[PDB]
């Protein structure tokens, strides 16, 4: 369980900066403008 | 008198009244001044790519631009100087899990988005060390809250150092996310997405930090995605009274 759990956290976590890097990259565009 | 007409909409308790308010729109300045009110208040506006400066109108209701603008101001007489417990104390002037999280708490309070840093790891190892009884995430929330509206840097740091075993740990990084997330609003779900996956884990307090963490990100938000997330998960006979309380 624990394997497992950590590493489907970590995915998530892989996920979770491609998230936050498209949001940089849209608010600096916008910013920007 | 567009801004005083919204603050009076927003004292009577019609959303549909405020949004016909803000609706009219004649005045680009005006606009943003509103969108600007509208955001600090929490009000969720509801529209899309239809009108006039719609993006920076939803960027200022958002208030994705706070933090910046915060750490500006503090720049702005820099204060962004991590101070010891002690040092917000005096003690000079004459370690169990208790007073160790009173001072992680301490801490926290003193140092609100000032991204403590060096500061922050250290008092992070201090209290990973004095894990112990109560010793539980409410350390890596209070990190968590160093790092309130820092979805940034809050995020990033929390990411690359926390997670794996520990349950308790990963009940901090829920709740981290979340006070970090706490009044800050963006289409993005950075909280809402992990509190929902981790919501049915079988950990009691685990499932209750996520919960906790899910409701705070966006409290007041008033949507009903994360309500018809958690209503169906109300039902708490398989889980703890202070589960169903604080899921209420």
């Amino acid at each position: 369980l624990r394997q497992t759990e950590n590493r489907a956290t970590r995915c998530k976590v892989e996920r979770l900066q491609l998230l936050l890097q498209q949001k940089r990259l849209r608010r600096k565009a916008r910013r920007d403008a | 008198r567009f801004p005083e007409a919204l603050r009076l909409a927003l004292m009577l308790n019609d959303m549909e009244l405020v949004e016909d308010i803000f609706t009219s729109c004649k005045d680009v300045v005006v606009q943003k001044q509103m969108a600007f009110m509208l955001g600090r208040h929490g009000v969720f506006l509801e529209l899309s790519e239809d009108v006039e400066e719609y993006e920076d109108l939803t960027e200022i209701m958002s208030n994705v631009q706070l933090n910046s603008n915060f750490l500006a101001l503090a720049r702005e007489l820099d204060i962004m100087e991590p101070k010891v417990p002690d040092d917000i104390y005096k003690t000079h002037l004459e370690d169990s899990a208790r007073m160790n999280l009173a001072s992680s708490f301490v801490n926290g309070f003193v140092n609100a988005a000032f991204g403590q840093d060096k500061l922050l790891t250290d008092d992070g190892n201090k209290w990973l060390y004095k894990n112990k009884d109560h010793g539980m995430l409410s350390a890596a929330a209070s990190l968590g809250m160093i790092l309130l509206w820092d979805v940034d840097g809050g995020l990033t740091q929390i990411d690359k150092y926390l997670y794996s075993s520990e349950d308790y740990i990963k009940s901090g990084a829920l709740l981290a996310c979340g006070i970090v997330n706490s009044g800050v609003r963006n289409e993005c779900d950075p909280a809402l997405a992990l509190l929902s996956d981790y919501v049915l884990h079988n950990s009691n307090t685990m499932r209750l930090g996520s919960i906790f963490g899910l409701g705070l990100a966006y409290a007041g938000s008033n949507r009903e995605d994360v309500l018809t997330l958690l209503l169906p998960v109300m039902g708490d006979s398989k889980s703890s009274m202070e589960v169903a309380g604080v899921t209420a």
